[PDB]
């Protein structure tokens, strides 16, 4: 409490695991799942949120950010409803706001393939 | 899951090292925390002159820990009458996951790390940002930073409220430099900047001709 020495932002603590369930009674391509986290800041803040691709996509999605999930499948990963790989949230005052990461499966048919899906991305928070 | 205690770090060159607190706020799972340093050009640097240790550590559920920042002898080669810029990076590595059909997201944080040589050590809550000068230019202001510190300007408006909530393209001025900024012309400019603590004070400027300085 010694003047918390520093103003800070802290994201929500939950595991960020966007679950597409069993792809068996829908076994879907345009499948969507999401996870919302919150970020609580002590001070005003800008945070630039940037998705970093770890696993490479099978297809090209132009300016839409994607990650490969393996076999024939990609995920277009959105943040606060933006597919483009970047968003900025702004706090004028201390408070908390939500950030939603969405995952939309994409698979062709030619390149497709039967097995389990698994992918990863990094959400980078850049503070000025 | 793994949070950092600050939005920027100031390394006091009077000291050989400092620590940043980190917390695994997830009470169910362990996370690794990767820490590393980048230079002013965002090149990852691993042998100094500023180093972060440990590069990776595991945090049990709920655990707090630390990252230690220290300098190598070659820190002496940096200028000693102004700050130098580095970036501190923290990336979490979550476990598993053992569920089928999942997209896993890891959080990473990138904050500014200011190496502040001993000669320009500051008193707590010292304010140098009121030394900024605004030059009226076609389409905005050229802001002069005559101080030995990096200054981050996050707002510029015609009122205090507009300095805080107005749309502005953040600019960081290097020590003893100047940068031109796009802006409406303001009869009485108000500027918001980010201090060591991470807060945003507002400064009121007065203009005479093409030059505005902090109302004293």
């Amino acid at each position: 409490h010694h003047h918390h020495h520093h103003g800070g932002c802290r994201p929500s603590a939950q595991s960020l695991e966007i679950k597409h369930g069993d792809l068996s009674i829908n076994s879907a391509n345009n499948h969507y799942a999401a996870q919302t986290l919150s970020v609580s800041c002590d001070v005003p803040a800008n945070i630039r949120f940037m998705l970093l691709r770890n696993t490479t996509p099978t297809y090209s999605h132009g300016k839409k950010f994607s990650v490969g999930l393996g076999h024939g499948w990609d995920s277009i990963v959105s943040v606060n409803g933006v597919d483009t790989g970047e968003t900025t949230m702004r706090w004028y005052k201390a408070g908390t706001q939500n950030l939603t990461i969405g995952s939309r499966l994409y698979g062709e048919s030619s390149k497709i393939q039967p097995g389990v899906l698994s992918g990863s991305a990094t959400l980078l928070m850049i503070l000025p | 899951a793994v949070s950092l205690d600050r939005t920027r770090a100031v390394f006091d060159g009077s000291e050989k090292s400092m620590t940043l607190d980190i917390s695994n706020d997830n009470k169910q799972l362990p996370y690794l925390a990767q820490a590393w340093i980048e230079n002013e050009n965002q090149e990852k640097i691993i042998t100094g002159p500023v180093i972060a240790t440990p590069p990776v550590q595991r945090l049990e559920p709920g655990a707090k820990s630390m990252v230690r920042l220290s300098t190598t002898p070659d820190i002496s080669k940096l200028p000693q009458d102004r700050e130098s810029l580095f970036y501190f990076n923290l990336r979490e590595i979550p476990p598993r996951s053992e569920k089928a059909n999942v997209l896993q997201i890891a959080l990473q944080t990138k904050i500014k790390l200011f190496y502040r040589p001993a000669a320009i050590k500051t008193r707590p809550n010292e304010v140098w940002q009121d030394q900024l000068i605004l030059n009226k230019v076609s389409g905005g202001y050229r802001i002069e930073n005559p101080t030995p510190y990096y200054v981050t300007v996050i707002g510029l408006g015609g009122s205090e409220k507009q300095a805080e909530e107005g749309e502005f393209e953040t600019v960081m001025l290097s020590p003893r430099s100047e940068q031109t900024v796009k802006s409406a012309n303001y009869n009485t400019p108000y500027l918001s900047y980010i201090n060591d603590y991470g807060g945003r004070p507002v400064l009121s400027f007065i203009c005479n001709g093409s030059r505005c300085s902090v109302k004293k």
